[PDB]
């Protein structure tokens, strides 16, 4: 259950 | 390092760190429905929010915080952002907002969306309370900053505490930086701290108004009404409303 | 007038007279017997809080219809910043009255507003938070917070909101005098003044998630609420 | 409405 917003502050 | 900049290194930053103004799917050869207002404005914010997380790296200190702390103070502020962005960029179109370049919205439209006229009223209120005050870009960086710094800040073992320190010392940059500016600009000592005042309390309307809004795309996505991707249910589902 | 005339040690001295008194409550708890509790304290200090806004200078000056606006507006807000206020000095603990000090962990919903008062009661603790800034703040947030819901574009409308703002940049002056004596740094007082302001960017927050609770509260129509309460809930649905 | 109407006034 990994957050949208999480992966995206990575990217 | 944040703490290190100077006012003007601040500013620099922040001026440089600015999304782009984006433009809606607005399809002029039909009519406006609830259904169709509510889809563009959300699929505008879906294109925003990606800029928004790129921004937000770019504001100074932000990136020291844990991705847990940053998704934090996103998901509690993104709709301020977005909201203080478009009175920001309403300023200039008294009775209107500029949602998009190619959707400039009065208050008569805004009824088309169920409970969306009172949320517009607020809006519209608050670009002119910014016009009154002749806001100034650099100005509004400064806020939209202090924004996502601040508005989770309260809800965030002692590593803890350091970030939430280090939170409170790069705001407290951002208010010398503030304070910079309206020297520069020629303000008196009194004027200083009575402007710095006036703007901080516009940010408790914007908190106001992004709880509004809320609670009311909230009842949109519980009525069907529109589609949400999944980043929107997510930030929306991080405020947990009913 | 009388505002924009006082000193800054006056307006202190004026806002400190103003204050309400704190007020008690009425074995073991239920759900309903506790906001049944809570809701009956809110009912009492409501009445206290409109003979105590009648005395922030500047405020009987308004419209009786601008005096209902600010008030609809602000009420839980200003029992919220009283709460956490009182709060202050009992860590993890909420004081509603001298005898009903809460901590945090069964009301369904009301841990996560709970959370919120103890954090900012923390805050105030942390800031060393004085009784002469918090009495300023809690008259900022009367006149603050229904300023721009103004909705009357006419004449004597921005007459009115021109003094509000008025009284508001005097209340600021008198905050910023407070923090001049006790030996603030330029540099110091304007730092303590915007993180004073921001703290009520999550008053406000706590406020509107309290009314969402209250609402629902309301609906159920289990918890007894006074016609009052009803009506000051009645206007944040409109 | 009208309870804090009265409440001001009294
Ligand atoms: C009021 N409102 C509701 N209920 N849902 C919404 N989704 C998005 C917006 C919005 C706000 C500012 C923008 O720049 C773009 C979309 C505004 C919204
Ligand atoms: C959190 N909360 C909700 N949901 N409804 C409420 N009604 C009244 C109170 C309250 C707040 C401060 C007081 O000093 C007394 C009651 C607090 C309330």
């Amino acid at each position: 259950k990994h957050k949208i917003l999480h992966r995206l502050l990575q990217d | 390092l944040a703490l290190s900049l100077t006012a003007d290194q601040m500013v620099s930053a922040l001026l440089d760190a600015e999304p782009p103004i984006l433009y809606s799917e607005y399809d002029p050869t039909r009519p406006f429905s609830e259904a169709s207002m509510m889809g563009l404005l959300t699929n505008l914010a879906d294109r925003e929010l990606v800029h928004m997380i790129n921004w937000a790296k770019r504001v100074p200190g932000f990136v020291d915080l844990t991705l847990h702390d940053q998704v934090h103070l996103l998901e509690c502020a993104w709709l301020e952002i977005l909201m203080i962005g478009l009175v920001w960029r309403s300023m200039e179109h008294p009775g209107k907002l500029l949602f998009a370049p190619n959707l400039l919205l009065d208050r008569n439209q805004g009824k088309c969306v169920e409970g969306m006229v009172e949320i517009f009223d607020m809006l519209l209120a608050t670009s002119s309370r910014f016009r009154m005050m002749n806001l100034q870009g650099e100005e509004f960086v400064c806020l939209k900053s202090i924004i996502l710094l601040n508005s989770g800040v309260y809800t965030f073992t002692l590593k803890s505490l350091e970030e939430k320190d280090h939170i409170h010392r790069v705001l407290d940059k951002i208010t010398d930086t503030l304070i910079h500016l309206m020297a520069k600009a020629g303000l008196t000592l009194q004027q200083q701290h009575q402007r710095l005042a006036q703007l901080l309390l516009i940010l408790s309307h914007i908190r106001h108004m992004s709880n509004k809004g809320m609670e009311h795309l909230y009842s949109m996505k519980c009525k069907n009404v529109v589609p949400l991707s999944d980043l929107l249910l997510e930030m929306l589902d991080a405020h947990r409303l009913h």
